[PDB]
RNA sequence: CUCUUAAGGUAGCCAAUGGAUUAACGAGAUUCCCACUGUCCCUAUCUA
C-alpha cells in the first residue's frame, strides 16, 4: 500500500493509467501532474500501471513553478473522475482527477488542499486528512 | 557525517573472487557453441563471455571502492583515528591498487572485444576469449595482499563506536587503573570491562546519558603514560587524538592511594604534561577512590 | 554569533494575554478525575483494562467488543436492543421525536 | 449514449451550475470581484470580458457585446429567474424538510430575490455603458 | 501529565482521537491498545467512546467540540449519531452540522471558552458553534495558515502553535484566546501540532517520536504537572537553545 | 555494540552448552563427509574438488618434506647483495600459411558482384607516418585494430622481458610479399628498439636497435612475443 | 607489508612520523579542523543546497533526454577515425560566433599525439555573421596555435575560396611524392563542412541542411586530379563542463525533440542584445523570458485553442532562429595584449 | 631574397539591396505541436 499509508487498502476502480494528467489540489504552486509511475503496481505483459483514489504515484509537474518543473516527485491521488463503488451502497465519482504533492513518507509539501478530498484517501493518509478542509 | 561504516560488503580474497566471477560467467551465460554455426554467432558468443566477465570484475571492484570511507574527506578526528588504526598510507595504496585493477580489467575487455570482431574461426575466437580471461585472472591474482588487508580492515572498522565530534562530550582520561571505566559504567550503560590491571581498555568506548533533556556522550580512553610523543604508542595515540580533537569537558582522574601503580607526583606530572592538550576545552580533575583515602588527610 | 538570534528569540518567546474583558475562564477538572488513583502496571490489585479483557478472551483481531455495553440508558435491559431503521419505505430516524 | 450528447456532456467537459451562478449573482461584492479580475494568461481576453450568467470568458469586448445580443444569453437569463433547484426542492417534493424548503423559498422571495435583481440591473447598465 | 503512545504505529494522535475535559473519543480500528492507553490515564472518570465518522477512523479531524458540546459533520450517519448520544451523558450536547467544510477538527480550534474558526465557514455554522459549544468565535489564521484546528493545539491553560508563526501573530492570538501561546513542534519536527497531539486541562497525549525538549515545552505551556507553570521558559532556555 | 563485542560476550557468558561436543563430532565426521563428497559430486564441482584435493595433498607432502629437512640439520658487491633481480634462429621452421588463410575476400557493390579487395586477417606493422590510401584504390586492407606498435621481447641473458617498440619487419618467413606488407606471424624477424637495455659495443657506441624473432601467434593470443637474437 | 601494518600478525605499534610535541600536535589539529570547517561551508554553499536536500523530499531530477547525446555514437566516431586515418590534411571547421565552443580539443590532442604527420588547420566559417573586427581578432588569436583561415561558404557569393584553394595546392606540392592527398573536414555539426566543400567545388555535391546529422557517412569529392576532399559527419566530444544548455546553443540538437524550451529561452535573453531582439521580433516591453514569449506569441498569432499562447512552439521557433542565424549574436574574442 | 598573428569595445567600410537561408504551388521525402479519437490499457455489444 506504500510507505506512510495507514493500514491496508481495498480495491478501487482504476481511472488514471500512466500518461494521464491530473490537477494539483494543494498550494505548492504546481498546476497539473503528469503520471509516469504508480507505486505498488503489479506486473503483467502489455498492461499499463494504473492508479485509483488514495494511491501514490510518481509525477512530473507540467504547469506551475519552473522550480517545481523538470523534477519527479511523489504524489497522492485525492480525486478521480472514474466512478467507483463504496461499501455503504453507492457508486460515485468526482468532476476531475486531482492529486497532491508529497514525500516518500506521505507528508504534504503544501499547507492546505483545495476542493473535496476522497474519504478513502483521507482515511489511508493521515497527513492528507490533516491538510484537508473538505472530506466528501 | 556518516559516523559509522558497518555497511561495507564482504571483500573476498583473490582466489575466491576469481572463482565467484568466473563461475558466475560460466553459469549465467550460455555454454554451448558449435563449430558449424555462423561465424557471427561464434564471435557474438565469445564477445558476450568476455564482456560479462569484465563487468563482473568491475562491479566487484566498484562495490569495494564505494563502500570504504575516504580517509582525507572525513572529519579530521576520524581521519586521525583511522590512520592510527589502519595506517592511512597502506589504506590509500590498497584502494588505489583496486582502482588500477578495475581500469586494467576494463582495458583488457575493450581490447579483446575489438580483436574478437576479426575472428575467423571457432578455435581463434576461443583462444582470444581464453586470453582475455587469463589476463583478467592475472590482474586479479596480483591483488592477493590488498584484498586480505581490506577484508581485515572492513571487519575491524565495522565495529568502531560512532562518535559525533560536534555534540556534547565528556572525555575521561588519566593513568591506568584509576577508575575511568568504572566511572563510565556508573554514569552510562556501556559494557566496558573493569579489571585491576593496566590497559584493560585498549580502544575508545562510548556511553550516553541525558541531562536537562539533552543527550551527552561520555568517552572512556585507554591509559596514558608520562612519555614523549616519539616513544608514545598507538593505544595512547587514540586517547591523545581524542583529547586534542573533541572539544569537550575533560575529566582527569587521579588515585591518591597509589593502588593504580603510579605515584601522586607521577600523576601530577602527567597532568602538567598533557596540559597543552586541553586548550579552549573544559577541564576538571576528579579524585577517585575517596573511600580508601581522602584528599583532606593527605601529606 | 549573531546568526542564531532572531530564530532563537522567536522560538523562546511565550506570548502573554492581557485582559480585553472582565470574563473569568478557569480550567475545568472533574472531581472523579482529581480523585482517580494512579494506574500501576506492576501492581497485584490494578484495574482490568480493555486490552486485558481482549487478551483474556480472544486477543487482538479475534475479540469482538460489544460497543453497546457503555450505553447510559434509563433501563439496563435496553442496551442490547436493535433499533429499527426502515418501515414501509420510511426512515424511522426522521420520525423519531419526543411528544 | 449517442456521440453528440457524450462529447458535449462528458464529465471532464462540465460547466458551472445554475445554483452556483445564482449565488454569484446574488451579492454585489461577488459581482464586483468577477467584474474586476486579475489578469490571467490562461483565460481568453486576459480574464477580462467575463459573462457571469453564462460563466463564459470572451476574447474581446465586441465578442462580449455580440454574446449579450444573442438568444443563448437570453436563455440563460430566463433560466436564472426563479428558484435555483437545490436539494431542498426535491426533498420537499418527496415530502421531506417541507418547512425548511418553505422557509428557503420565503427568504428567496423576500431578501435574496430583489437584491439579486438589482445587482443584475446594475451589471446590465454597467455593461451597456462600458460597451 | 504528558504521555506518549501510537495508534497502529502512527504518531498522529489528534487525527485518530478527540479529547475534551469531560469525554474522549477513539477510533474503532484494530485492537484495544489505543483505548487502553487512554484508559490507563483517564480511568472510569470520563467516558471513552469508540466511534466512527462516516465509516472512517479520522474522528479528531472530522469532529470538533469541548466539554459542553460535540459537532459532527453532515456525512455522519444516523446510527453513528445515535451511538454517540447513547454513549454520552446529557450534559454533552451533540449537533450535526450542515457545513461545506466537513473537516470540523481541521477548521475549528476551540476550548471551553474561545474558538478560532476557518475564515470561510458559514454564518449559520458560526452561530451553531456559539450556541452549542457556548464559546466566543473568531475568524482567524495562524500567520496566514488556514485549518487552525490542525495547526494549533488549545486548552484552557495554554496553546501550542506551529513554529512558523510570527511573534506579532502569537501576541494577537494570545490576546484573542486569553491563554499563553508558544510556537513549537511535535512528533520530532512535525508542524501539524493539532493533528499531532490531544490535550485538555489535565492530560496531554503525543506520539512516541516526540522528543524530550518537545515534551518539556508541551508540559510547560499546558501546565500539566504540579510544578510546571508557563514561566519555566527561563529555566528551559538553555535546553531550547541547544535543541534549536 | 562496540569493538570486540562477540569475544567479550564469549568471555562473559561462554558459549552454547553443546558447542565443544558438537564441533568435535563434526570434525570427526569430516573424513566420511570428504569421501562422500568425492564419490557424489558430479561435473564441474567434482572436477574442482578433485583438483583441490590434489593441490592440498601436494602442499601437505611439501610441508612434511620441509619439516624432515629442517630436522635433519654470484659473487655480488656489498651494495648489490640483499637485492634481487652457429647462427641459427630459435625457430628455423614454422607452419606455412596460405594466401587463402592470410587474406579475406571483401565484396563491393549493391549486388556484391565485385570481389577485388582483400583484408589481411593477421596482425601487421605499418611503420611511422602511415596514411590509408583512398578507398577507390585500396586493394589490400590492414585494419587498425590489428596494427601493432610494441612487443614483449625476452633477452636470453639475464632472463628479462621488456615491452619494446617495433622498428621494422625484417623478414616474414612465409613470403617477401608478407615481409613488405609488414605481417606479424610466428617466426617473423623484426627490428626492435633496445635503448632501455643499455647495450654498449666494444667501441663505446650505444646500441638502440636489434633483431628479434616472433615466437607466438598474435592473431591467436592478442599480443606479440619475441626473443632477442643475441 | 599489509600483514605487519594491520591484522592478527601486525608488528606496527608506534606512528611512523611521530609528533614532535603536544604543542605542534594541537596546532596541527586546530589548523586541520579550521580547514575542514571552511571546506564544509564551501560545499554547503552549493552541493548541500543542491543534491543533498532533494532526497529528503524524495525528489529526483528527470532523466536526461537522448536528443542531447547525438554526435557521440560509435558509428559516427568510427566514421571520424576512418576519415582521419585516410586524410593527409585535416581541416577543423569552427563557427565564427563560438569558435572555442565548437572546438574538438580531444581530437586535436589525439592528432598531435598519435598522427603527427597529418597536417591540421583551422577554417573559421560563417564570418559573415560576426563583425569584421571580431573575425580578425579570432583569426589573430587562433593563429598563435594553428594556421587559421577565415571563410564564408556559398556556391555563388563566398569568401576565402581562393585562399583555401592555394593553401591546398601548397600542401599538394609539399607532398609531391604522394600521387594525391586527401583533406578531411571535421568539426561540430552544422558548422558548414558540406557547405565549404560545395563552395570549393562550385557545385552542390554534398547535402546541406540546418538539421543536425544531415551527413551520416563519409563522402569523397575529387577537387583536382591530385586533391581529394572527405566530408565527415559532425562530432560532439563528451564532456562534463558542457551542459545541456550549451549543447543546445551550439546548434547540436534538434529543437523539436526537447521537452521544455521555455526554460532555455532565458539563455537566448542572456546571449542576445535587447536591441537586436526587439529589431528582429518587432516587440518590446518584456521584463523576463515568459513575458517575451507571451508578447511574441500574441503578436504572431500563435494562440492555442482557447486563447492560450503557444509557449513551447514560440520557444522552439526562437531557438531555431538563434541557431540558424536569424538573430545576430557573437561571443566576445579574448582581449588584446 | 621574401611570404602568414597590422584590423578591436555588439555591426563596419565599400559599392533600395549586398541575395540560393529565393515567394507562390505540389496525391514529392522528413520532424514536431494543438485538437481528436477503441491505436492501445482491454475488450464488449448491435445491423446487413
Ligand atoms: N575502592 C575503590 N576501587 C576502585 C574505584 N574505582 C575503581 N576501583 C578499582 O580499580 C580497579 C581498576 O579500575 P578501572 O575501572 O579498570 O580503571 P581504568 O583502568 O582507568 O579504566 C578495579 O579493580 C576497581 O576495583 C573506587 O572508587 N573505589
Ligand atoms: N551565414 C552563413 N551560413 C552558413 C555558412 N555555411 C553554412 N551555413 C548554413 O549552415 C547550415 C548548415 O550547414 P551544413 O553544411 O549542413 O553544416 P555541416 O553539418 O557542417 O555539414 C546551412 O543551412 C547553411 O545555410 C556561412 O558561411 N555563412
Ligand atoms: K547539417
Ligand atoms: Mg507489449
Ligand atoms: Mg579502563
Ligand atoms: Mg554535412
Ligand atoms: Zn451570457
Amino acid at each position: 500500500s506504500g510507505n506512510g499509508a495507514q493500514g491496508t487498502k481495498f480495491r478501487i476502480s482504476l481511472g488514471l493509467p500512466v500518461g494521464a494528467i491530473m490537477n494539483c489540489a494543494d498550494n505548492s504552486g504546481a498546476r497539473n501532474l503528469y503520471i509516469i509511475a504508480v507505486k505498488g503496481s503489479g506486473s503483467r505483459l502489455n498492461r499499463l500501471p494504473a492508479a485509483s483514489l488514495g494511491d501514490m504515484v510518481m509525477a512530473t509537474v507540467k504547469k506551475g513553478k519552473p522550480e517545481l518543473r523538470k523534477k519527479v516527485m511523489p504524489a497522492i491521488v485525492v480525486r478521480q473522475a472514474k466512478s467507483w463503488r463504496r461499501r455503504d451502497g453507492v457508486f460515485l465519482y468526482f468532476e476531475d482527477n486531482a492529486g497532491v504533492i508529497a514525500n516518500p513518507k506521505g507528508e504534504m509539501k503544501g499547507s492546505a488542499i483545495t476542493g473535496p478530498v476522497g474519504k478513502e484517501c483521507a482515511d489511508l493518509w493521515p497527513r492528507v486528512a490533516s491538510n484537508s478542509g473538505v472530506v466528501v | 557525517m556518516q559516523l559509522s561504516w558497518k555497511d561495507i560488503p564482504t571483500v573476498a580474497p583473490a582466489n575466491d573472487l576469481l572463482d565467484i566471477v568466473l563461475n558466475r560467467t560460466q553459469r549465467k551465460t550460455p555454454t554451448v557453441i558449435r563449430p558449424g554455426f555462423k561465424i557471427t554467432r561464434i564471435r557474438a558468443f565469445y564477445m558476450r563471455k568476455v564482456k560479462y566477465t569484465g563487468e563482473g570484475f568491475v562491479e566487484k571492484f566498484e562495490d569495494i571502492l564505494k563502500g570504504f570511507p575516504n580517509i582525507n574527506d572525513v572529519h579530521p578526528f576520524h581521519r586521525d583515528l583511522m590512520d592510527t588504526l589502519y595506517e592511512k598510507n597502506h589504506y590509500k595504496i590498497s584502494l588505489a591498487a583496486i582502482s588500477r585493477a578495475k581500469s586494467l580489467v576494463e582495458q583488457v575487455a575493450r581490447d579483446y572485444v575489438r580483436l574478437l570482431k576479426f575472428g575467423q574461426s571457432l578455435f581463434q575466437c576461443k583462444q582470444l576469449k581464453r586470453a582475455a580471461l587469463g589476463r583478467m585472472a592475472t590482474i586479479v591474482k596480483k591483488l592477493r595482499d590488498p584484498l586480505a588487508y581490506l577484508e581485515q580492515v572492513r571487519q575491524h572498522i565495522g565495529r568502531l563506536p560512532s562518535i559525533d565530534p560536534n555534540t556534547r562530550t565528556l572525555l575521561i582520561c588519566g593513568y591506568p587503573n584509576v577508575g575511568k571505566s568504572s566511572f563510565l559504567r556508573c554514569i552510562t550503560k556501556s559494557d566496558v570491562d573493569v579489571q585491576p590491571y593496566a590497559f584493560t581498555t585498549k580502544s575508545l568506548y562510548v556511553g550516553h546519558f541525558d541531562y536537562k533533556y539533552l543527550r551527552f556522550q561520555a568517552i572512556d580512553t585507554p591509559g596514558i603514560l608520562d612519555r614523549p610523543t616519539e616513544e608514545m604508542n598507538n593505544i595512547e595515540m587514540q586517547s591523545i587524538y581524542a583529547i586534542a580533537h573533541l572539544r569537550s569537558c575533560v575529566l582527569y582522574f587521579m588515585d591518591l592511594s597509589e593502588q593504580c601503580g603510579f605515584t601522586i607526583e607521577a600523576q601530577v606530572k602527567l597532568f602538567h604534561s598533557i596540559k597543552p592538550l586541553f586548550a579552549n576545552k573544559s577541564v576538571m580533575v576528579v579524585i577517585n577512590k575517596t573511600d580508601i583515602i581522602r584528599p583532606e588527610d593527605l601529606d | 554569533s549573531q546568526s542564531r538570534i532572531n530564530n532563537v528569540l522567536n522560538k523562546i518567546h511565550v506570548a502573554q494575554p492581557q485582559a480585553r474583558d472582565d470574563v473569568k475562564r478557569t480550567p475545568f477538572i472533574p472531581e472523579s478525575v482529581k480523585n482517580l488513583k494512579k494506574y500501576d502496571p506492576e501492581d497485584p490489585n490494578r484495574r482490568k483494562l480493555a486490552r486485558d479483557i481482549e487478551a483474556e478472551n480472544g486477543g487482538a483481531g479475534v475479540f469482538n467488543v460489544n460497543l453497546k455495553d457503555k450505553y447510559l440508558l434509563e433501563d439496563d435491559e435496553w442496551k442490547n436492543d436493535i433499533m429499527p431503521e426502515i418501515l414501509d419505505g420510511k426512515n424511522v430516524y426522521d420520525f423519531l421525536d419526543p411528544e | 449514449m449517442g456521440r453528440y450528447s457524450v462529447k458535449r456532456y462528458k464529465t471532464k467537459r462540465r460547466t458551472r451550475d445554475l445554483d452556483l451562478i445564482y449565488n454569484d449573482l446574488s451579492t454585489k461584492e461577488s459581482v464586483q470581484k468577477l467584474l474586476n479580475q486579475p489578469l490571467d494568461e490562461t483565460k481568453p481576453g486576459l480574464g477580462q470580458h467575463y459573462c457571469i450568467h453564462c460563466a463564459k470568458y470572451m476574447e474581446t469586448a465586441i465578442a462580449l457585446k455580440t454574446h449579450l445580443k444573442g438568444k443563448v444569453h437570453k436563455r440563460r437569463v430566463k433560466e436564472l429567474r426563479g428558484v435555483p433547484y437545490t436539494q431542498e426542492v426535491s426533498d420537499a417534493a418527496a415530502g421531506y424538510n417541507l418547512n425548511k424548503f418553505l422557509n428557503r423559498v420565503q427568504e428567496i422571495t423576500q431578501s435574496v430575490g430583489p437584491e439579486k435583481e438589482s445587482n443584475e440591473a446594475l451589471l446590465k447598465e454597467h455593461l451597456d455603458s462600458t460597451l | 501529565m504528558a504521555t506518549r503512545t501510537q495508534f497502529e504505529n502512527s504518531n498522529e494522535i489528534g487525527v485518530f482521537s478527540k479529547l475534551t475535559n469531560t469525554y474522549c473519543l477513539v477510533a474503532v480500528g484494530g485492537s484495544e491498545n489505543f483505548y487502553s492507553a487512554f484508559e490507563a490515564e483517564l480511568g472510569d472518570a470520563i467516558p471513552i467512546v469508540h466511534t466512527t465518522i462516516a465509516g472512517t477512523r479520522i474522528i479528531g479531524r472530522m469532529t470538533a467540540g469541548n466539554r459542553r458540546g460535540l459537532l459532527v459533520p453532515t456525512q455522519t450517519t444516523d446510527q453513528e449519531l445515535q451511538h454517540l448520544r447513547n454513549s454520552l451523558p446529557d450534559s454533552v450536547k451533540i449537533q450535526r452540522v450542515e457545513e461545506r467544510l466537513s473537516a470540523l477538527g481541521n477548521v475549528i480550534c476551540c476550548n471551553d471558552y474561545v474558538a478560532l474558526v476557518h475564515p470561510d465557514i458559514d454564518r449559520e455554522t458560526e452561530e451553531l458553534i456559539s450556541d452549542v459549544l457556548g464559546v466566543e468565535v473568531f475568524r482567524q489564521t495562524i500567520s496566514g495558515n488556514i485549518l487552525v484546528g490542525s495547526y494549533c493545539s488549545l486548552s484552557n491553560q495554554g496553546g501550542l502553535v506551529h513554529p512558523q508563526t510570527s511573534v506579532q501573530d502569537q501576541e494577537e492570538l494570545s490576546s484573542l484566546l486569553q491563554v499563553p501561546l508558544v510556537a513549537g513542534t511535535v512528533n520530532r519536527g512535525s508542524s501539524v501540532v493539532g493533528a499531532g497531539m490531544v490535550v485538555n486541562d489535565y492530560l496531554a497525549v503525543t506520539g512516541l517520536d516526540t522528543t524530550a525538549p518537545e515534551l518539556s515545552v508541551i508540559e510547560s505551556i499546558f501546565r500539566l504537572q504540579d510544578a510546571q507553570p508557563e514561566s519555566i521558559s527561563g529555566n528551559l532556555r538553555d535546553t531550547l537553545i541547544e535543541t534549536y | 555494540p562496540q569493538n570486540d563485542y562477540i569475544e567479550r560476550h564469549i568471555k562473559q557468558h561462554g558459549k552454547r552448552l553443546d558447542h565443544e561436543e558438537r564441533k568435535r563430532k563434526r570434525e570427526a565426521r569430516e573424513s566420511h563427509k570428504i569421501s562422500e563428497r568425492a564419490q557424489k559430486l558430479t561435473g564441474w564441482k567434482g572436477k574442482q574438488f578433485a583438483k583441490k584435493r590434489y593441490a592440498e595433498k601436494v602442499s601437505m607432502r611439501k610441508k612434511i618434506k620441509a619439516h624432515e629437512q629442517s630436522k635433519v640439520k654470484d659473487a655480488l658487491p656489498t651494495y648489490l647483495l640483499d637485492r634481487e633481480q652457429k647462427f641459427s634462429v630459435p625457430l628455423p621452421k614454422v607452419r606455412g600459411i596460405s594466401e587463402e588463410e592470410m587474406f579475406k575476400v571483401i565484396k563491393t557493390g549493391k549486388s556484391r558482384s565485385k570481389s577485388w579487395k582483400r583484408m589481411i586477417t593477421k596482425h601487421t606493422f605499418v611503420g611511422e607516418g602511415f596514411t590509408r590510401r583512398p578507398v577507390k584504390m585500396e586493394r589490400i586492407i590492414r585494419p587498425s585494430a590489428l596494427r601493432q606498435k610494441k612487443a614483449n621481447v625476452t633477452h636470453p641473458e639475464l632472463g628479462v622481458t621488456v615491452f619494446l617498440p617495433i622498428l621494422a619487419v625484417k623478414k616474414n618467413p612465409q613470403s617477401p610479399m608478407y615481409t613488405q606488407l609488414g605481417v606479424l606471424t610466428k617466426g617473423t624477424i623484426i627490428e626492435v628498439n633496445v635503448s632501455e637495455l643499455g647495450m654498449v659495443t666494444a667501441g663505446g657506441k650505444v646500441v638502440w636497435g636489434k633483431y628479434a624473432q616472433v615466437t607466438n601467434e598474435p592473431d591467436r593470443d592478442g599480443c606479440v612475443n619475441a626473443v632477442l637474437l643475441v | 607489508s599489509y600483514a605487519d601494518a594491520f591484522g592478527p600478525k601486525a608488528q606496527r605499534k608506534r606512528p611512523r612520523l611521530a609528533a614532535s610535541n603536544l604543542e605542534d600536535l594541537v596546532k596541527a589539529t586546530n589548523e586541520d579542523i579550521t580547514k575542514y570547517e571552511e571546506k564544509q561551508v564551501l560545499d554547503a554553499t552549493l552541493g548541500l543546497m543542491g543534491n543533498q536536500e532533494d532526497k529528503e523530499n524524495g525528489w529526483t531530477s528527470a532523466a536526461k533526454e537522448a536528443i542531447f547525446s547525438k554526435g557521440q555514437s560509435k558509428r559516427i566516431w568510427n566514421e571520424l577515425y576512418k576519415v582521419i586515418d585516410s586524410s593527409d590534411v585535416v581541416i577543423h571547421v569552427l563557427d565564427a560566433r563560438d569558435p572555442l565552443g565548437t572546438r574538438c580539443k580531444s581530437v586535436e590532442e589525439y592528432m598531435k599525439k598519435e598522427t603527427p604527420h597529418k597536417h591540421l588547420i583551422y577554417v573559421l566559417n560563417k564570418c559573415d555573421l560576426v563583425p569584421t573586427w571580431v573575425a580578425a581578432a579570432w583569426v589573430k588569436h587562433l593563429s598563435k596555435e594553428r594556421p587559421t583561415l577565415a571563410f564564408h561558404a556559398s556556391i555563388t557569393n563566398s569568401f576565402g575560396k581562393g585562399s583555401l584553394i592555394q593553401l591546398l595546392r601548397q600542401f599538394s606540392q609539399l607532398h609531391t611524392d604522394r600521387k594525391q592527398i586527401s583533406v578531411g573536414f571535421i568539426g561540430y555539426p552544422n558548422t558548414g563542412k558540406s557547405s565549404i566543400i560545395n563552395t570549393l567545388r562550385k557545385k552542390k555535391v554534398c547535402q546541406v541542411a540546418p538539421i543536425p546529422g544531415e551527413t551520416k557517412v563519409w563522402q569523397y569529392i575529387t577537387l583536382m586530379k591530385r586533391i581529394f576532399l572527405i566530408d565527415c559527419p559532425g562530432i560532439v566530444p563528451p564532456s562534463s563542463k558542457d551542459s545541456e544548455e550549451d549543447i543546445l546553443f551550439r546548434g547540436v540538437v534538434r529543437v523539436e525533440h526537447v521537452t521544455h524550451p521555455e526554460q532555455y529561452i532565458p539563455g537566448v535573453l542572456k546571449r542576445c542584445q535587447v536591441k537586436h531582439l526587439e529589431r528582429t521580433y518587432e516587440i518590446s516591453g518584456w521584463k523576463d523570458a515568459t513575458e517575451f514569449i507571451e508578447i511574441l506569441a500574441r503578436k504572431q498569432g500563435r494562440l492555442l485553442k482557447g486563447g492560450e499562447p503557444d509557449e513551447s512552439g514560440v520557444s522552439k521557433q526562437i531557438l531555431n532562429d538563434f541557431n540558424r542565424g536569424k538573430i545576430p549574436w557573437f561571443v566576445l574574442p579574448p582581449e588584446k595584449e
